[PDB]
């Protein structure tokens, strides 16, 4: 789930 | 603590037809992540649980939002992209039945009771903190957060609408309809993906991945 993880990081 | 002010702040911070509808959903998925980050205590959950909660809830979360947005409109929905989809347009695209469920079970009901943005915000935050989501590292912490949201929502309802003692329950009782409609919408989405005649952009596609 690469997009979601990236967006949650910051 | 779970202040309704902070929940409403999160709401106000983020403020063929099937192709247009799918583009809108993808767009709003990016915005949804920003919304959740503004819901008290969400960002303090383990990153893996934040992922689980958003993957579990995104559809209901986004359906609640466009449905409430659409209360000013008759026989239509207002997409985040600035486009309106009329009931007739949805019917003419082969998706009439599920569109009418949204109008009748969500939009019309939200309209009839004048559901406000704080109330919407709290219902969405309840959906977000779904302690039944599979794989959660600490379901109890999520359950505790949900309880804090609905404790705060009820207090708000009693103070703002003391003439309507059944209002809090009435808000909560839109959640089964939201669950059912979210599931049906998802079924259509999987079909669109299967036939391959409908463009689906990257974030919406990612949400359609298996776990
Ligand atoms: C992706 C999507 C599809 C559909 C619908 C909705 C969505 C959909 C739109 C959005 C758009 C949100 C926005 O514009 O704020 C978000 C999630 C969604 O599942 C409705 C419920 C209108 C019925 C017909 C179909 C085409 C199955």
């Amino acid at each position: 789930h690469k997009i979601l993880h990236r967006l949650l990081q910051a | 603590d779970m202040p309704v002010e902070r929940i409403l702040e999160a709401e106000l911070a983020v403020e063929d037809p099937v192709t247009n509808i799918c583009q809108a959903a993808d767009k709003q998925l990016f915005t949804l992540v920003e919304w959740a980050k503004r819901i008290p205590h969400f960002s303090e959950l383990p990153l893996d649980d934040q992922v689980i909660l958003l993957r579990a809830g995104w559809n209901e979360l986004l359906i609640a939002s466009f449905s409430h947005r659409s209360i000013a409109v008759k026989d239509g929905i207002l997409l985040a992209t600035g486009l309106h989809v009329h009931r007739n347009s949805a019917h003419s695209a082969g998706v009439g039945a599920i569109f009418d469920r949204v109008l009748t079970e969500l939009v019309s009901k939200m309209r009839d009771m004048q559901m406000d943005k704080t109330e919407l915000g709290c219902l969405r935050a309840i959906v977000l903190f779904n302690p039944d989501s599979k794989g959660l590292s600490n379901p109890a912490e999520v359950e505790a957060l949900r309880e804090k949201v609905y404790a705060s929502l009820e207090a708000y309802c009693k103070h703002k609408y003391p003439e309507q003692p059944g209002r809090f329950a009435k808000l909560l009782l839109r959640l089964p309809a939201l669950r059912s409609i979210g599931l049906k919408c998802l079924e259509h989405l999987f079909f669109f993906k299967l036939i391959g005649d409908t463009p689906i952009d990257t974030f919406l596609m990612e949400m359609l991945e298996a776990p």
